[PDB]
């Protein structure tokens, strides 16, 4: 959780958004996913969001699926995605890193032990994408337990009811799935900062969705395309990572 | 909140994306609503009774049994339109659709007998249906996307993942995400996210209600046990729903054992599975040590769902229900007996629960047991498959 | 003498030869005495309900009929145990054989149906049955062949002649002529010797009674017409029967007219060929100018029956019935039409009797009138069929 | 009729029995049939039985079966059958031809002209083999009207209503299926004299049969077996077909 309230007020001091990529560990391979990973660090990322690869994503679009699936190929594990990251925090110590999953890798073992391993290697948040408000709350009750932010969608079809749960509820940043008035009540609930995401590819929407009185946007398929159109070229892949990474961040300055 | 308990003890839930939750919401206001309109059920009744055949036979079989104490029954799920138990809740699930104002159906199928089930009543009903098949499974089912695509249902495959049922699944419910102002997602079997498992079991409960007035009148009390087949638990739940407070009555399920549960190829996640979170529920699946989900394997293609329904998890826990499994050549042999001896050609999904039937009376021919074996569907699309297995041994 | 007459006006009669008489007389006899006898009738009902699932529904067909004045039910024969009416009789007659004291059966089959029909009530009624088809047939019909092996009859391929059902047809008799004593011919169509022509009618006559109390119940009076294929005569004559004395309901008999009639490939002997004296009755045959019997040509090979039962020779004559024919083209054309807006698959063999419904709506849309198809069985079956021929069209 | 009548008065005054060979008219085609027929007139047949070729002969064997086959192969109709017959009967005019019909070959074309184009050809019986004495009226009356014998089986399952209809509707001779008290039966009602057929193959047979009081017998498979198994020689089956007949004849005599 931390931080994630660090970078927020060290962005707001610069009036400034975040830019939040999202990739899948270990997509096309741990090595080059480590190179990716570092290149949108060093190319501007405020905060990176990042998958576990999960063989029944039902929240994952197209590109992500198979984001997946290159991962699997490479034989990627949950616990190799923990070891990556415990790396990735001992190269990086204060950007926010936030994990997306899937209910059963997090249940798996233990739900409890789960959050107790994302502290232990400096997992910032989890967004459980099939975990509803309604059945979080052994999710969000681990995840304040182990000092990790629970992370909650506000949908389209979100209600006042919803709105105040999303509030109460979740920590770090509020993911506000692509909205001046949500975003209006949701500062008006005290809830986490919002990041827009879906369907975010452009400098135009990052600076859209600051404007509208988003703290940042988050974007992955944009991210991810540039991966799957250059798995031949590792070093066309991370030169074109950067080009988009730094656009995109640049558009979210003031 | 939700008007009905999402919940069978730990088993259940929604366990779906946020987006998802009005969806669910809205159908479970608009069953709750169904269930006490008698327009509604009128309406249900009729469709059931007039184009599906219902109510369906209990048959005697008095070959099968000869020579022991045990008296079996089956109940003719074979006998309704489409030949199996399906139409009866994707009647119920088009009828809901339409009450919503909803003009298209969403499904997903695996050996595709709820693709064609869900094809036929959105043919009658005036509906839009598309449904979702793994790749996998539409090239081993041809017969049946043809038969769907006959009704004019838009068959999709799926490419995902291992492309069989649980990858149909998962873009099931991609697609609702986005749709559900206009479609319904008639799911298949009594699992995923609440409502369906509820839903499910009240559209398929006439199987039940029909054993035990054809039970009374035919042998003057209820039967020691029912037994039913177990792939995702519709039938199942179907047949044991009104005996669950008649503490008398056995109610036994049985999954596949595939080549048997030692070598880990079977379709048994509820007796030999582990907890898990997927397909919007908490209950046993297939799964490896990490958490990833995996398949089930079965002779029997209908008995591929990965999970099983968590009225089913809940009915173990507390020892109400027993579940066990059957082999791969337990169900052959069980298929062949009935054709032979009874005239009968099952299904190999319900031949599983026909063999556990056949071992408690072989195992014990002196026990005195009134028996009745949920035959959930006809073996016609089988006759291929049973070809070629007895064609490869000789 | 006879107990009956063996005649339908000038058609009919008991052609066979005289070592064949006896088995007739007996079976006449037998006959007469089951229909008289209360318990006989009690064990068939039983049958019937509860092994092969009577009655069969009577389905209203909204979708089919919109924008016209027609209204359509369809009595489903479809839902019968076996997926055809066939069942009903050679239920009837499993039962007249164990009457007679007969052990065994024999039986002949075209497209298979009544080959399974036979093997399943022998294997239901522990007769040993042995059945008769044409080699071109067993060819063919590869799965039917295995369904009847499965239930364990011995099937027997025919090489004579044009290796098809007459041949089959003619090998049956040649077997039941040295074997009567404790075998039954199972025949499988309202033709051939007295009795069968009658026997057989009442063994299907609960179509048409069923129809027209069900008919009464949901439209307070009785068809204007009924309507219903004809091969051989039994589906036809099982639904006519018990209307024959309402002279305000039409009866309306659909024969194929293959690629039609003026092409010479053809199955409508009745009102296309010429009187002749063949498989042991006097009726209207597919024969060269010389005599020489040939076969019915239809896209559907349950039509193939090269003569007609003389019942419907009679009905024609007096003009009680009208019979007409549909051509491939129709019949395929109606099978689609019902798949898409009922759906239901119907046979390719009832599939005729729906175009020519489908026709008498269609030519005159404003006329008002109550029709019944008599859907005599299912089309699964008939998948590979429909998909080769619309693939082999595009 | 009247041949037959003149026949067995003549083998009663030399105390014999008949011989009389059964095979299909134009088989295996129409010239090597002629010759058939005329090398069993030679080697001493006192009487034919001819089949003309049906495709669904339902009392015929496989042997005979297989007859027709042949014949069908080599296009025999029933047309070139009776000019077949008036070329038999122009050589031989004494010998009595009987037909083995079926029923819809004699009712195609009108029962009556049927009846009147075997008297024009010189036929003398004519047996319908699946017309029982129960449907044979129309038969029985157009065959006396045009002076030809109308014959009937007496099977083994008859009883004695049925033997007094056989021997009061029949002429010529009886078909006596294959026996002394059928025979004495036959005879105490004036039947036409009984000839045994059915599985005669061999000398003993016909010595038997007129032993046990029948005129003679009938003999087909036996005959066509010959015909089937010599199809590559003629000439091999027209002296295997004498040696035959001429044996199976001299089991006949006293
Ligand atoms: O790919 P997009 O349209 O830029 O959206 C980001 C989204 O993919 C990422 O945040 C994400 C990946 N998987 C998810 C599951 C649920 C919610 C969000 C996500
Ligand atoms: O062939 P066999 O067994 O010798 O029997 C003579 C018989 O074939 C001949 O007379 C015949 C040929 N076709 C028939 C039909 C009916 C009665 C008799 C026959
Ligand atoms: C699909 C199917 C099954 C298994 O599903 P349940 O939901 O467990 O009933 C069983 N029998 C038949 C005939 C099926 O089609
Ligand atoms: C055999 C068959 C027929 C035709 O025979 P009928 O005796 O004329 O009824 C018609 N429909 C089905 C489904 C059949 O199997
Ligand atoms: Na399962
Ligand atoms: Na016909």
């Amino acid at each position: 959780m931390e931080r994630y309230e660090n970078l927020f007020a060290q962005l707001n001091d610069r009036r400034e958004g975040a830019f939040v990529p999202f990739v899948t560990l270990g997509d096309p391979g741990i090595e080059q996913s480590l190179k990716i990973i570092d290149t949108l660090i060093d190319a501007g990322a405020d905060a990176l969001e990042l998958g576990v690869p999960f063989s029944d994503p039902l929240a994952d679009g197209p590109t992500i699926q198979n984001a997946n699936l290159r991962a699997f190929a490479a034989g990627v594990t949950p616990a190799q995605c923990f070891e990556m990251l415990a790396l990735i925090r001992e190269k990086h110590p204060t950007i926010p890193i936030g994990l997306l999953m899937y209910a059963n890798l997090v249940f798996n073992n233990g739900i409890d032990a789960f959050y107790a391993r994302c502290e232990q290697v400096g997992v910032d948040s989890v967004l459980v994408a099939d975990v509803p408000v309604e059945e979080s709350a052994p999710f969000r009750q681990a995840a304040l337990r182990h000092n990790i932010a629970p992370i909650f969608i506000c949908p389209p079809n979100a209600d006042d009811d919803l709105l105040r749960q999303v509030a109460s509820y979740g920590r770090g940043y509020t993911y506000l799935l692509s909205l001046h008035h949500l975003i209006e009540k949701l500062k008006e609930y005290h809830a986490a900062p919002a990041l827009q995401g879906f369907g975010i590819s452009s400098p135009e929407q990052v600076s859209a969705a600051v404007r509208a009185g988003a703290a940042g946007a988050i974007s992955g398929s944009a991210i991810v395309k540039i991966i799957e159109k250059n798995l031949a070229s590792p070093k066309q892949m991370l030169a074109e990572l950067r080009s988009f990474v730094s656009a995109m961040k640049a558009a979210s300055r003031a | 909140t939700t008007l009905l308990n999402p919940y069978f003890g730990e088993f259940g839930g929604m366990y779906v994306p946020q987006i998802l939750m009005p969806a669910l919401n809205q159908l479970e206001e608009a069953f709750v609503s169904a269930q006490k309109d008698p327009e509604f059920q009128a309406q249900f009744a009729d469709l059931l009774k007039n184009y599906a055949g219902r109510p369906t036979a209990l048959t005697k079989c008095q070959n099968i049994t000869a020579g022991t104490r045990t008296t079996l029954y089956l109940k003719r799920e074979d006998l309704l339109h489409g030949g199996a138990h399906k139409t009866n809740q994707v009647l119920g699930q088009a009828l809901l659709a339409k009450r919503m104002g909803k003009s298209e159906i969403i499904a997903e199928t695996g050996a595709g007998q709820h693709g064609v089930a869900s094809a036929l009543a959105s043919a009658l009903l005036g509906l839009k249906c598309r449904i979702y098949m793994g790749a996998k499974d539409v090239e081993r089912q041809s017969p049946n996307v043809f038969r769907m695509r006959l009704m004019g249902a838009e068959v999709i495959p799926v490419h995902s993942g291992s492309a069989t049922l649980k990858d149909a699944c998962n873009e099931a419910l991609r697609d609702w995400s986005g749709s559900y102002e206009t479609a319904h997602y008639m799911l298949g079997t009594a699992a995923g996210p609440h409502p369906y498992p509820t839903i499910v079991r009240e559209f398929q409960r006439m199987i039940g209600e029909e054993t035990k007035a054809q039970i009374l009148d035919k042998e003057g009390r209820l039967p020691d046990a029912v037994i039913a087949c177990v792939g995702g638990g519709s039938n199942a739940i179907g047949m044991f729903a009104d005996f669950i407070n008649d503490t008398s009555v056995g109610l036994i399920g049985v999954e596949p054992g595939g080549h048997g549960i030692e070598t880990g190829e079977h379709g048994a996640p509820l007796k030999h599975g582990r907890v898990g979170i997927y397909f919007g529920m908490k209950a046993p699946m297939m799964q490896t040590a990490d958490g990833q989900i995996e398949e089930s394997y079965s002779i029997s293609a209908g008995l591929d769902f990965p999970s099983v329904g968590p009225q089913h998890a809940y009915l173990n826990s507390i020892g109400r229900a027993d579940y066990v499994s059957i082999t791969d050549d337990e169900a052959l042999e069980a298929f062949k007996t009935l054709c032979r001896h009874e005239g009968i050609i099952p299904a190999l999904e319900s031949s599983h629960a026909l063999a556990h039937a056949l071992k408690m009376m072989r195992e014990q021919p002196e026990k005195e047991q009134l028996l009745v074996v949920n035959l959930s569907g006809r073996g016609d699309k089988d006759i291929f498959t049973v070809h070629d297995i007895l064609k490869a041994r000789g």
